[PDB]
């Protein structure tokens, strides 16, 4: 997942250097902060959607 | 702290957008309007 | 796709804010789901295409 | 805040520039609506 | 006339392009 802030039309991203032996392609699609959580975090005190 | 003068010049930036997108929305309808006119 | 009104290249386009927009006036309530206001008269507000 | 000025005065001469094409573009109509 | 007319609106018309290029940029500058 990468931001992208509020009115931007532009996101580049990199990879600094690696092997990509049996990568399948690129699937993709955009999401918007409020509707999605994080974790890892046992608890997303910040996730006030529903 | 950098932060008031940064906002006051970004808002100084996007209210002199904002002033030529409010602009050029004239110039096209009036350039347009004499076209038609001549037309 | 639609087609809408020309805002450029129309001689007779007038901007019309929401507030100023009439259709059905006398029979809808103003600007709410509230209880119905005004008088019958001519609509202004979606240009025939 | 340097370069924001050196935008905002290129900015405020397109629009000086825009404005007198406009301002001076409508005397054609004055003309031409005197003309009929 | 008209032909100077169609003159005046190959300068006055590339000048929509240019905005819209200059009003994205513009957009472009605000975030990072």
């Amino acid at each position: 997942l990468y931001p992208i802030p509020a009115k931007a039309t532009n996101v580049p991203i990199s990879i600094p250097s690696r092997n990509w032996a049996a990568f399948r392609g690129w699937s993709f699609t955009r999401l918007k902060t409020k509707e999605t959580p994080s974790l890892g975090s046992g608890f997303d005190p910040y996730f006030v959607y529903s | 702290p950098s932060s008031i003068i940064a906002e006051e010049k970004l808002l100084a930036l996007l209210a002199e957008l904002e002033a030529l997108s409010r602009q050029l929305a004239a110039l096209t309808q009036q350039v347009s309007e004499l076209r038609e006119q001549q037309q | 796709s639609r087609q809408v009104v020309d805002e450029i290249n129309y001689k007779d386009y007038k901007a019309v804010t929401l507030p100023f927009q009439h259709n059905n006036s006398g029979f809808t309530g103003y600007l709410a789901p509230t209880m119905r206001q005004g008088q019958p008269y001519p609509a202004n507000f979606p240009y025939p295409l």
